[PDB]
Parts: structure tokens; C-alpha cells; sequence
């Protein structure tokens, strides 16, 4: 595939997996069995009869916002083989094929470098995409909204902590009368 | 500042396009009513109230005015073009190519069937169309 | 037109609700997207649907089901806190007798 | 020569009764898909239905009883147990006279054996996923928690504060079919009752209803040896000998009149 | 009645969308029809079920019946 | 004696957890798991020594057992000792490592360093009765057994039938039926025959029984795969259990004129067959269709080894006209 | 207050009795019914799965709340690996459409409905799935009472086994 | 302090990193349970926090909330252990931890691995059997 500075507009046409080509690209990111659409085996995450499923990124750091261009290269070659059986193999290449690191972890530090999955909004599966562009009625386009903006989520999380604030102050009114009773056995004890 | 900021990237791209409105977005209810008084309409009706092609637009521009305020530098859109149409599909690619084209920092992962991202003006700077080579 | 006579639509429902059919309802009419929208219909729901197209009367029996489970649920923590409260009152009420 | 000359009486007796064998056939069957307790009445039916098969008047039952636990001692070094009433519960081996009956497994532990089964076992689990032996296996290990449940509940918990302790280690009260086991836990009290693995207590307490304890039934509490028990607690928390007797009271503690001592 | 219950019967169209006249001897038994669009197959079941009280949405082609 | 009594005891105990079949070396691995728990072993054995101990206990054993219309046999599984140990020992390495944990005892050094001696044979503990409490088996219903039964004949038939074709170099049978052909005769390009027979098929069919749920049909196939009655392939067929197959192997026999194998006699579901059909022919002399003469797979390498490379039914070219037996 | 409470106890009470005794009728009416429902539904639509000659069942589930109950759908034709449940995850659309069939065919055996229409709803299928709704449409017309069948196709394949009670169509257009 | 990328993703690994020593404090407190470890924990998602003040992406509230609903949890649990020096309630999460090897709330394999073992290893029932012949008939 060709790109570049410019964004994965993907031209894919009927028979070349325009979806699967997203998935793919997203997989690029360590999606799981139920975010791939490959299954538990990793065969038709390959060309299907292939073994050697290489994801080759050449990532060209000569421009605004570099992440280690002195260390990682200029370019940063990030090397996928996701195989048919064990964990897929990774190399964070330099700009000359240095492999700089192994792992997707520094994968995720430098997107985190240009926040450049997880959020609805930020990738939507073909499902999601249906839902939201035609199951989607005003209460279902809130839900579909406030997912994205990860308002629901965030209210998740919000009543959630307020739960178990409401477990504290259960701690707090148990753990308060055992300190009532040993208290009343101290003064009673001091008179 | 994100429903401000939705309402008003949908007012300025249906303006783009053609129209204008508000967001009922009911928290008790959980509903986002989208009352939006464009052109092709007589009153600040519904989205619903809008052609099929035109309720995909709208869904469209909401969803990149949603975009707009977040702090997502990347995104994603696939399997969009089965329930949508082809003048909606080439009013995106010319809203891409007016802002994508500044948006040097947000990567889009957009699929198309067609090989409209060369066909129609999508192509620009920061952030555009690049080959893909069909099958 | 029943047999050549002019009338609304609503006659020709009657009829259509009267021959057992339905031409709106996927458990007898649907098409291929209406098809996979019924693969992706809620199981409690579409099931729920289903049997509407079989029978109502159950259905309306089990929102009522539904409804006297909320109404239970919250007679209940009634029902606790007027444990708790009886419990706490007795206890007070023995401090009080001491005073 | 005694296990010989003993089996080869046990050979004569049998040339006198075929019977047993197939009685213990009966029962082995009976136990392994169903895991069972057998009335006296049943002992005697089929007994009955024997004779006439055999066509020989009926001997001591008695006699029969002892006869084929030493067959199946020699055999098996197993003891039959029969069971006291469960009427005796709530208001010399009886043997003949004992109502409710099942097999007993006399052997004491062989450490090392134990463990290595222990050890291929843990080559099955971590192997095994992300089963009716399995099954039973997890199905009795819920058991054996709430048995530990109850023994902190000195032989009395409510069902509620049982439901809770399921809940507690992540059991889904929501009414789904069992993981692995795709039924309900209500089923598995059930088993445990006709098991009689617990006791349920139903009373109409005008206020609440009727309110429900549950206590430990005779087949785990025959089947509850009490060092058995106790080295058992011990191997829970790969104890030494230090705390032996100390945690054996406690456990006395926990148990106070669980058992009809 | 002597055939299975709601038998349809030859169905004549007039003036629709093409067919100035038309008239189906349906058959009371069986009817694998096989053949793609190009008349208005779609458009027939939009005919079928919008002159028996059926709303077109249900399929979408065409909403106005006029 | 009475050690020996209840090791014997705890011997049939594994057996209950090992279900009523358990391996030679399983069995001896359980020996010096015994004999750690007794503190008696002595050193100074080969393995044949402990082999010697285990079946003079396995005789007094059975001795008994013929008492009890149900008895133990000693068989070599038919994959052969050197599969049985190649996925044996595939798990004696998941062994070793797990124990290395508990190998805090010259005893299990010792055990993790008696390399096991290839060996394919278990013993089984088997009815040999059929009266009340017999079908009194109190398993679960009647239709499973009726149906299974139905599987069972679905399974002879496919075994009967003949499939011609590329060998499935994914049944590791054929990996090892190449390797001995290379041991014995030295030829690594040997050209294979394209005919071969199985029972695993009929998965497909286990779910065109129609009377019963497909829950409950997969439930109760559940139940077989861990009561080991039946086996599942990797390709999704199934088979029937060594030791299954020993119980049925006799009533089979009787039902179906079954061929046992021509060195040890005795019947091989696996193994390798003339491909020569006029060694599959009826023997005339009979009327009965006489499936082609096959060695168990031991017994054919001894066979090639000492005796011959033709048949004697037909005396064909074995090495060309062969079936592979799975 | 205590005086308050111990008069509404047992109103409240006899109102939680009256619920439940609702309750109770209700499971004795619905869970019968609906036992009927899946167990003759599913019978047929299995039945028709192994006509076609594939594996697909349909469970019902009924949660401890009416309200938690549902219908769900678990097939199989890959014999390497075991059944599981089908959902709109990860299967080929074909299969669940014509589990959809299937649900049609129950629905005609179960509600008053005396009559099948298809509208093209086999767009997109592949050979085999289309071949499986034409034999769906065959044993339609093996089963009795003949009633009007509809099934509206593009094309048509090779290999129909035909008898004599059905009646082949083609739609022109 | 509003809008850093790299203070945003510290705080992430930072907390991460947090996690992962909570979970080894919650085996810690399941043997003995003390309330250093949530207390500092508390003090450590707080002083975060407060370096995330101005910072305003939504996954670090998140995360957050739920290092505040584990610390939450990690001081209560201490607390009931500290009232007194029940125990079994402790044994059977241990004994299920115990048979938790894992690599290092559902319901895990050795768990049931050892708790149907033992009773095995224990049981006073013996072992059963089955066959075939004679339901083979
Ligand atoms: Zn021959």
C-alpha cells in the first residue's frame, strides 16, 4: 500500500476486503478475536494460503514532531509478521532497518507522542458504522454520540467511582462503630 | 463546549452544503433530537424530515463535528457507501479535502470501494488521499 | 374498492388483519436488510416481537410481570428500611426509658 | 496366605451367592452415574427379587451384608455403610438395621500418590481453556467452599448469606446456566439434598415468611472425616505442624453441634 | 373455502409506472419465480403491497402511491 | 500380600480416575509413585524388573477379577510404542518441567531420568457379563445408547469402505507408516499407495440423528470425549476408544466376523492391510467377504523385518499394494 | 411511626402475595405456551437444518425475570471444531438468512399466517445458500395442506430436485 | 499543564505501573492486609491527578476513577483486617489464590484444579466405574 504524509483514504474496491483492509490497518494496532475478524487462528489475517502476514510501516520522522529521529531514524519501519501459530512478530526498524525496539509498546509511545481505536468515534467496524449512520434514532444517535465523545463512558466511570464512594462511607459508618466500641472499652477502662 | 462546538460544525458544513438548527440532547431521556432548519426544509424539523441522502449528510457532519473538539488525532470510517450515496460520498471527500488538508495531525483511516479519493478532489496537503492499489 | 365499491384504507386493514396476514410485519414480510436487522434484533426483543405476532395478550401479561417486579423492588427496601428503622426505634426507645 | 485362604472362603460363599456380584454391580453402576445413597427397602426389593431369580429361600439379610463388605474389602478395601434415620437427626454397626446405604473408601492417604495426581492434574487445567470429571470436580469443590462456609457458620447460615458468599467468589447468582455445568446452582442444592450433602431449614416466621438455613448433611458428614477435615484445612494454607492442635480447636469451634456426635 | 386461506387470483394492473395493462394467472399451489429486475419486481411488490392497505416503506423503492 | 493387596487397590483406584484403562508406563510411573509412598524401592532394577513385580500383582489381580465377570487385559495400543511415546513423552517433557518444580528429591531426578521405554500397552478392567444390573449402567437414557450404537455401525461401515486418494500426511499413522517403511528398507522417495480406510468419519452424521436436540446430542458426545468412549481428530472426526474398543472388540467380533490381526491375532482397527483386493477378496472357500489380512503395526514390522514383503492371503507387492488402516 | 409501619406491613404484605400469586399464574400460563413455541419451532426449522443437511438449533432463555428472556440461535457445519452459538459476529450473512427462513417457515407452522412471500431477499447469496432456500421452498411444498408459497429470485441454478405438488415460477422483469 | 502529550501518557504509564503493584498488594493484603499500600496508592493516584490538573483527556479520568475505586477497596478490606488479629473467608480466596499460579474476577483453572483434587486426595467415598456391556445388547 502507498501513503504517506497524507491520510489512508483506501481506494479498495469490491473484492479486495475495503473493510477487511480497515481491519487489517487496525489490527496494525493489536485488535483482538472480536475486533479482527480472523478468529482464534491468524491464517486469514495472511493472505488466505499465506503464513508470513507482513504489516511493513516506513515511518518518516523528518517533519513536524519527531519521535527520536536522532535515535529511532528518521524513518521508523514498524515490522508485523503476524503468523498463523505463536504471538506476532514485531520490529521498530530506524530509517537504515536499525531494529530500535521489538514491541508495540514503543508503538504506543510514539502515538502517544501524535495521538495519532479505543474511542467509537476514533475507528467504527462496519457494524458500529451501520448502527450510527442508519440505526441511529435520536436516542440512539445520543448513545452513539456520547460513546464517541466517551460521555457515557466517562459518566461510567464517574458513577461508578460514586459507588464505591458509597462503599467508603459504608466502610466508613462500619469501621466508625468498631472504633465506637473500642473507644467505649478504652474510657470505660480508663474510669 | 463540544455540543456548542457540534451544533455550530454542523451549522457551517450544511451551510457548505446548503442550512441550520439545534441539538435537543436530552440527558434524562438520552435522546439527541437533531432540529435542523435548512433550505430544503421549511422549519428547524428533525433530521428526520430530510431525504435519505440528505439524513446521511447530516449524520456525516455531526460525526466530524463531534471529531472536531476531541482530542483524537486519529480516526477511522469504513462500510459507509452501502447505505449512503454517491453525491453525500463526493460532499465528504470535498469537506476532507477543505479540512483534512490543514489537519496535519488527525489520521484518517476512511475506506472507499470506489476509487474516488483520485477520481474526486479529495488530494490536498496535511492529511489526503494516497494510492491504493485495486485489485 | 371492496368488490367495485370505493372506501379507505382502513377497511382494507381490517381486511388484511382479518385474512391473517401482514405485509408489514418480518415474522410474515421482510426483506434481505430487514433480514439482517432481524440477525441483529435484541434476542429479548425480536423474540418479544415474535410472539406479538403470535400473541399479545402474554405480552401485555409480562410487562404487568415486569411492573410487579419494580413495584416489589421497591416495596422491599421499604420493607427494609421499616426493619431497620423499627429495630433502631426499639433501641432508642430503651435509652430513653433509662433517661 | 490370609488374603488367599480369606478369598478363597469368599469364593466358596460365592459359589453359594453370585448374588453379591451383581449386586455390587448394581451399586457401582447406581454410584458412578449417579453418585447415590441406597435404601434399606431397595436392599432388600432387589434381594428378594434375587432369591426368586435364584430360586433359593431367603438367608440372613444380615448375613448377606457383612458378606459382601468383606468381598468388597478384600476386593476393594471398602466398607458398606448404612445410615442412620434422618427422623433420628431432627427429633455396633446396625448394619440390617441401618436404613441408608453407600460405599466407604477405607485406605488412608499415600502422600506422594496424592500429589501426583495433584500434579497431572495441573497439566490437564493448564492446558485445558481460557470435563464430567471436571464437572463433578467443580461441582463438589462450590460443595466443599460451602461446607467451609457453613463450618464458619457453626452448622447454621441462612440462604441469603450463602447467596452472598457465592456471590463473594464471583458466582453468577443472575440464574444462568452454570459455566462448564449449564444449570442453575438451585439445581446443584437440589443434588446436594437428594445428595444429602445439606440439610435445608424452611420456617413460617409470621413476619419474614418463611425463612431458610441450611446445615450439613449426613453424606458429607459420614464422608467428613475429622482429621481428614483438619489436614485438609492444613494443606488449604500449606500449613506445617506448629498451629496443628491450635486450628484443630478452632475447628472444633467452627464445628460445635454440626455433627450428631 | 376450498383452497388454502387468503388464494389470490389472476391480479390485472393498469397505467402503472409502465404497464398500461397487465393481468398474473397466479397460481394457488407454488411460485418460484426466478428473474431479476429491469420491469419492476421490486415495483410489482410495492404494487402488491400498497393496494392490499401495506405502507412501501417497508422496502423503501417508492413512497408516494399517486 | 497386603502391600501388594492394596497397591493393587490403589492401582484399580487410578484406574477409576484413569477410568477404568491405564498406560504400562503410566502404570509404572504409579509403581515408583507408589513405592516412594512406601519407601521400599530398592534401586537396583531395570524397568523390566518393576514390569516383572507390576504383572505377577496384575495375575493375582486378575485372578480375582475372573472371579468377577469383569477383568483386566494387557494390550499394546495400536498406534504403536513409538507414537504412544512420541506424544508420551511430549507430555513427559510437559512432565519433567512441571516436576522440576517438585524435583526437590533424588526420587524424582531418578524418575525424571528413567527415560521411558517406549511402550504402547495398557490394561483395562472390562465387564465380561451382560445381565440386569449390566444394562442397569444407570449412564442416562436409552435412546443415547441406541443411537450410539447407531454411530458405532455408521463407523464399521466407514472402516469396511475403502477411500482412495493423496495419504493425509496430517494423520501423524502415515508419518510413522513412512518412517519405518525408511527404517526397514532404506528407500526415503518409496512410493506410497493412494489406498487407505478409516471410522473417524460420521462426525457429519452424529448431527443428522434427528430425534433428539443438537444440545443434548453435543452434551452427551462431552460426556463420551471425557469418558474417553469415543475421540475427537483434530480434523473434527471421531473414533472409538481403545478401550471401548476392547469391549466392543468381542461383541463386534461376534457381530460382524471380524479379522483379527495374522502375527499377534488379534483385532487392529489401525494398522496396514494388503491394497492387493484379491487379498481383500471373499476366500471363496468361505462365502465371506474376507477383508484383506493386516498385521498389527508391531507385528507387520516384525513380519517385514523376518518373514516376508508379500502377502500370503495373495502374496502381493506390500510395499505397492498396501492399505493404510486408521 | 412504629404504629404507621406495623399498619402498612401487612397491606404491604398481602400486595407482595397478590403480586406473586399474579406471578405464579402467569409462569403457569406463558411457560407452557411458549414450551410449545420454541419446542415444535425449533423441531421444524432442525428438521429443515438436516434436510439441508447442516447443523443449527434455536435455544430459548428465560433468565429469572420475563423481562430477561429471549431466543437465540447456535449452529455448525465446520465438523473441525464444535457448535457454538450463531449472533451476527462473525458468520456468513447466507446462514443467517436462512436460519431467517427457517423462522418464517416456524412462524407459518405456528401463527395464522396461510400463506409464504419472499421478496428477494436472497441478494447476495452465494450458490450454495440459494440452492438451501429453492430445497426450503421444495419442502414447503412437501408439507401438507398445500397453502400459496412466494420466493422471488434473480437466477436459478442447476440441480432442483422437483415433485409434484409444487408449482416453479419465474418472475419476469 | 493543559494539553502535554508526554505528561498525559506518563501519568498513563505511571498508573499502570501503579496497577500492577496494587494487584501485588492485593495479594498482599489477601495474606495479610495492610493499609500502607492503599493509602499511598491513594496519595500517588492524587499527586498524579494533580499533575493532570489542566490536563483534559477523558482515558486518565477514567483510569483514575478506577485506581480510586480499587484504593477504596484496598483501605476497607485492610481495615476489617486490622479491627481484629472470617478466616476461612480469607483460606478460601488464598486456597482459590493459592491455586492462582497463573503467569504470575472470573473464575480461574487451578482453582477448581485444586479444590476438586483435594477432595479427591480426601474423599472417604470411593472412586466408580462404567462400561458398556450390556446396555450393549
Ligand atoms: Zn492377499
Amino acid at each position: 500500500l502507498e501513503l504517506g504524509s497524507r491520510l489512508n483514504f483506501i481506494v479498495g474496491n469490491n473484492g479486495s476486503g475495503k473493510s477487511a483492509i480497515l481491519t487489517a490497518i487496525t489490527i496494525g494496532l493489536g485488535a483482538k478475536a472480536s475486533e479482527t475478524n480472523r478468529g482464534s487462528s491468524l491464517k486469514d489475517l495472511i493472505r488466505e494460503g499465506c503464513y508470513s502476514a507482513k504489516i511493513i510501516l516506513h515511518l518518516d520522522n523528518s517533519k513536524y514532531g519527531a519521535y527520536q529521529q536522532g535515535i529511532f531514524g528518521n524513518e521508523i519501519i514498524v515490522e508485523r509478521i503476524i503468523k498463523r501459530d505463536g504471538p506476532a512478530s514485531f520490529s521498530l526498524r530506524s530509517e537504515n532497518g536499525k531494529e530500535i525496539s521489538n514491541k508495540k509498546k514503543d508503538i504506543q509511545t510514539v502515538v502517544d507522542y501524535f495521538s495519532v481505536v479505543s474511542n467509537p468515534m476514533c475507528f467504527l467496524s462496519q457494524d458500529a458504522a451501520r448502527s450510527f449512520l442508519t440505526a441511529s434514532t435520536s436516542q440512539d444517535k445520543y448513545s452513539h454520540f456520547m460513546k464517541g465523545t466517551l460521555l457515557q463512558e466517562i459518566t461510567e466511570n464517574l458513577l461508578y467511582a460514586s459507588a464505591i464512594h458509597d462503599s467508603a462511607q459504608e466502610n466508613m459508618a462500619l469501621h466508625l462503630e468498631n472504633l465506637k466500641s473500642l473507644k467505649a472499652e478504652y474510657e470505660d477502662a480508663k474510669k | 463546549g463540544t455540543c456548542f462546538d457540534a451544533d455550530m460544525d454542523f451549522r457551517a458544513s450544511l451551510k457548505v452544503r446548503k442550512f441550520s438548527g439545534n441539538l435537543s440532547f436530552i440527558k434524562d431521556t438520552k435522546s439527541l433530537e437533531i432540529y435542523i432548519l435548512t433550505t430544503n426544509d421549511e422549519k428547524a424539523r428533525n433530521v428526520d424530515t430530510l431525504s435519505g441522502g440528505e439524513k446521511s449528510f447530516s449524520q456525516m457532519a455531526l460525526l466530524l463535528a463531534t471529531w472536531k473538539p476531541m482530542r483524537s488525532r486519529i480516526i477511522a470510517l469504513d462500510q459507509f457507501d452501502v447505505f449512503m450515496d454517491q453525491v453525500n460520498r463526493k460532499i465528504g471527500t470535498t469537506l476532507i479535502v477543505k479540512k483534512l488538508k490543514d489537519i496535519a495531525r488527525t489520521q484518517t483511516i476512511i475506506i472507499t470501494p470506489q476509487d474516488i479519493g483520485k477520481i474526486a478532489d479529495i488530494d490536498s496537503s496535511g492529511v489526503s488521499i494516497h494510492r491504493m492499489r485495486d485489485p | 374498492l371492496i368488490n367495485d365499491y370505493q372506501v379507505s384504507e382502513s377497511v382494507v386493514k381490517t381486511l388484511v388483519a382479518q385474512l391473517n396476514i401482514q405485509l408489514d410485519n418480518l415474522c410474515q414480510f421482510l426483506s434481505q436488510e430487514r433480514v439482517e436487522e432481524f440477525a441483529r434484533l435484541k434476542s429479548v426483543k425480536l423474540l418479544v416481537e415474535t410472539i406479538r405476532s403470535i400473541d399479545a395478550s402474554l405480552l401485555d401479561v409480562l410487562d404487568e410481570l415486569r411492573e410487579l417486579q419494580g413495584n416489589e423492588q421497591s416495596l422491599q427496601k421499604d420493607l427494609d428500611f421499616k426493619k431497620a428503622k423499627i429495630v433502631h426505634l426499639r433501641q432508642e426507645s430503651d435509652k430513653l426509658r433509662k433517661s | 496366605d490370609v488374603d488367599l485362604t480369606e478369598d478363597l472362603a469368599v469364593a466358596k460363599i460365592v459359589k453359594e451367592n453370585p448374588v453379591a456380584r451383581k449386586m455390587v454391580r448394581y451399586i457401582l453402576s447406581r454410584g458412578e452415574s449417579q453418585n447415590s445413597i441406597i435404601t434399606r427397602n431397595k436392599l432388600q426389593s432387589v434381594i428378594h427379587e434375587a432369591a426368586r431369580e435364584e430360586n433359593i429361600a431367603k438367608p440372613s439379610f444380615s448375613k448377606m451384608f457383612m458378606d459382601i463388605n468383606a468381598i468388597l474389602y478384600n476386593v476393594y478395601g471398602f466398607e458398606l455403610q448404612g445410615l442412620p434415620s434422618k427422623n433420628n437427626m431432627n427429633a455396633e454397626p446396625l448394619g440390617h438395621r441401618a436404613q441408608k446405604f453407600i460405599l466407604l473408601n477405607n485406605v488412608p492417604h499415600s502422600k506422594n500418590f496424592d500429589d501426583f495426581k495433584i500434579l497431572q492434574s495441573a497439566h490437564t487445567y493448564e492446558e485445558l481453556i481460557v470435563l464430567s470429571t471436571d464437572r463433578d470436580l467443580v461441582y463438589k469443590g462450590v460443595l466443599s467452599v460451602i461446607l467451609c462456609i457453613v463450618f464458619f457458620s457453626k452448622n447454621n447460615i441462612l440462604h441469603q448469606e450463602l447467596i452472598k458468599f457465592l456471590e463473594t467468589f464471583g458466582i453468577p447468582s443472575d440464574g444462568s446456566k452454570i459455566a462448564i455445568l449449564n444449570i442453575t446452582i438451585e439445581d446443584l442444592i437440589k443434588s446436594l439434598e437428594k445428595r444429602e450433602y445439606i440439610v435445608r431449614l424452611e420456617e413460617k416466621s409470621d413476619t419474614d415468611g418463611e425463612v431458610i438455613s441450611y446445615r450439613i448433611g449426613r453424606r458429607t458428614q459420614a464422608e467428613l472425616g475429622l482429621e481428614s477435615l483438619e489436614k485438609l484445612v492444613q494443606e488449604i494454607m500449606g500449613l506445617e505442624k506448629e498451629q496443628t492442635k491450635s486450628l484443630h480447636d478452632d475447628i472444633i469451634k467452627s464445628i460445635g453441634d454440626s455433627y450428631s456426635i | 373455502s376450498s383452497f388454502q386461506p387468503g388464494s389470490i387470483i389472476k391480479i390485472r394492473l393498469q397505467d402503472f409506472v409502465t404497464y398500461t395493462l397487465t393481468e398474473f394467472n397466479l397460481s394457488p399451489s407454488l411460485n418460484m419465480i426466478i428473474g431479476p429486475n429491469g420491469s419492476g419486481k421490486s415495483t410489482f411488490v410495492c404494487a402488491v403491497c400498497l393496494g392490499l392497505a401495506g405502507k412501501p416503506e417497508y422496502i423503501g423503492r417508492s413512497k408516494k402511491v399517486e | 500380600p497386603v502391600t501388594g493387596d492394596a497397591t493393587a487397590k490403589y492401582l484399580l483406584q487410578y484406574i477409576l480416575s484413569a477410568r477404568g484403562i491405564c498406560h504400562e508406563n503410566a502404570l509404572i510411573l504409579a509403581l515408583m509413585r507408589l513405592e516412594t509412598d512406601a519407601s521400599t524401592l530398592n534401586t537396583e532394577w531395570s524397568i523390566q524388573q518393576w514390569v516383572d513385580k507390576l504383572n505377577d500383582y496384575i495375575n493375582a489381580i486378575n485372578v480375582k477379577l475372573n472371579l468377577l465377570g469383569y477383568k483386566i487385559i494387557r494390550i499394546n495400543h495400536g498406534i504403536g510404542r513409538n507414537a504412544v511415546t512420541l506424544k508420551a513423552k511430549q507430555n513427559f517433557e510437559s512432565f519433567e518441567d512441571n516436576t522440576a518444580i517438585r524435583a526437590h528429591n533424588n526420587d524424582y531426578a531418578v524418575l525424571q531420568s528413567i527415560v521411558l521405554p517406549e511402550s504402547n500397552r495398557f490394561f483395562v478392567y472390562v465387564n465380561l457379563a451382560s445381565t440386569e444390573e449390566t444394562k442397569l449402567a444407570t449412564r442416562f437414557n436409552q435412546n443415547e445408547i441406541e443411537f450410539m450404537k447407531w454411530a458405532i455401525e455408521q463407523f464399521m461401515i466407514s472402516g469396511e469402505t475403502i477411500v482412495e486418494g493423496p495419504a493425509l500426511e496430517t494423520s501423524i499413522i502415515v508419518k510413522e507408516v513412512n518412517r519405518i517403511l525408511v527404517a526397514a528398507t532404506g528407500d526415503s522417495n518409496l512410493a506410497k499407495w493412494r489406498k487407505f480406510s478409516t471410522f473417524t468419519v460420521g462426525s457429519t452424521n452424529l448431527f443428522q440423528f434427528q430425534e433428539l436436540t443438537a444440545t443434548d446430542i453435543e452434551d452427551l458426545l462431552l460426556r463420551l470425549c471425557e469418558l474417553k468412549w469415543f475421540y475427537r481428530t483434530q480434523e473434527g472426526k471421531f473414533g472409538i476408544d481403545l478401550r471401548c474398543i476392547a469391549e466392543l472388540e468381542e461383541y463386534l467380533t461376534s457381530m460382524y466376523n471380524l479379522n483379527t490381526c495374522q502375527n499377534c491375532h488379534k483385532l487392529a482397527i489401525q494398522g496396514v492391510r494388503c491394497g492387493n483386493e484379491s487379498c481383500r477378496e471373499e476366500n471363496e472357500e468361505t462365502g465371506e467377504n474376507s477383508l484383506s489380512q493386516i498385521w498389527h503395526v508391531d507385528c507387520f514390522k516384525h513380519y517385514i523385518t523376518h518373514v516376508s514383503k508379500n502377502c500370503d492371503r495373495c502374496g502381493s507387492s506390500l510395499i505397492t499394494e498396501g492399505v493404510y488402516v486408521i | 411511626e412504629l404504629r404507621e409501619l406495623e399498619h402498612t406491613v401487612p397491606q404491604q404484605s398481602k400486595d407482595l402475595e397478590t403480586i406473586k400469586a399474579k406471578l405464579k399464574e402467569d409462569h403457569a400460563v406463558l411457560e407452557p405456551k411458549l414450551d410449545d413455541i420454541v419446542s415444535k419451532i425449533s423441531a421444524r426449522f432442525a428438521r429443515l437444518f438436516n434436510n439441508v443437511g447442516s447443523a443449527g438449533a434455536v435455544r430459548l432463555e428465560k433468565p429469572k425475570d420475563y423481562a430477561e428472556w429471549k431466543i437465540e440461535i447456535m449452529v455448525k457445519f465446520r465438523d473441525n471444531a464444535p457448535l457454538k452459538k450463531l449472533d451476527s459476529h462473525t458468520q456468513s450473512g447466507g446462514e443467517r438468512a436462512v436460519s431467517t427462513v427457517l423462522y418464517m417457515i416456524a412462524l407459518q407452522e405456528f401463527t395464522s399466517a396461510p400463506f409464504r412471500v419472499v421478496d428477494q431477499i436472497n441478494q447476495g447469496m452465494d450458490s450454495r445458500n440459494e440452492r438451501i432456500v429453492h430445497k426450503a421452498m421444495v419442502e414447503n411444498a412437501c408439507a401438507e395442506n398445500t397453502s400459496q408459497y412466494f420466493l422471488i429470485t434473480p437466477k436459478l441454478l442447476t440441480g432442483l430436485h422437483y415433485h409434484e405438488k409444487m408449482r416453479i415460477h419465474c418472475v419476469m422483469a | 499543564k493543559d494539553g502535554d502529550p508526554q505528561l498525559e501518557f506518563k501519568v498513563l504509564q505511571g498508573y499502570r505501573d501503579l496497577e500492577s503493584e496494587m494487584h501485588k498488594g492485593r495479594a498482599q493484603v489477601t495474606r495479610t492486609g495492610d493499609i500502607g499500600v492503599a493509602m499511598d496508592n491513594l496519595n500517588a493516584v492524587d499527586s498524579l491527578f494533580n499533575k493532570v490538573i489542566g490536563i483534559k483527556n477523558n482515558g486518565l479520568f477514567a483510569h483514575d476513577a478506577r485506581a480510586m475505586v480499587s484504593i477504596s477497596e484496598l483501605a476497607q478490606i485492610s481495615v476489617r483486617n486490622l479491627k481484629f488479629d472470617a478466616d476461612e473467608q480469607s483460606a478460601a480466596d488464598q486456597q482459590e489464590e493459592s491455586d492462582g499460579d497463573i503467569d504470575r474476577n472470573e473464575f480461574s483453572q487451578f482453582n477448581w484444579f485444586r479444590i476438586g483434587a483435594l477432595y479427591n486426595t480426601i474423599s472417604k467415598n470411593a472412586p466408580i466405574t462404567d462400561h458398556l456391556m450390556g446396555p450393549l445388547s
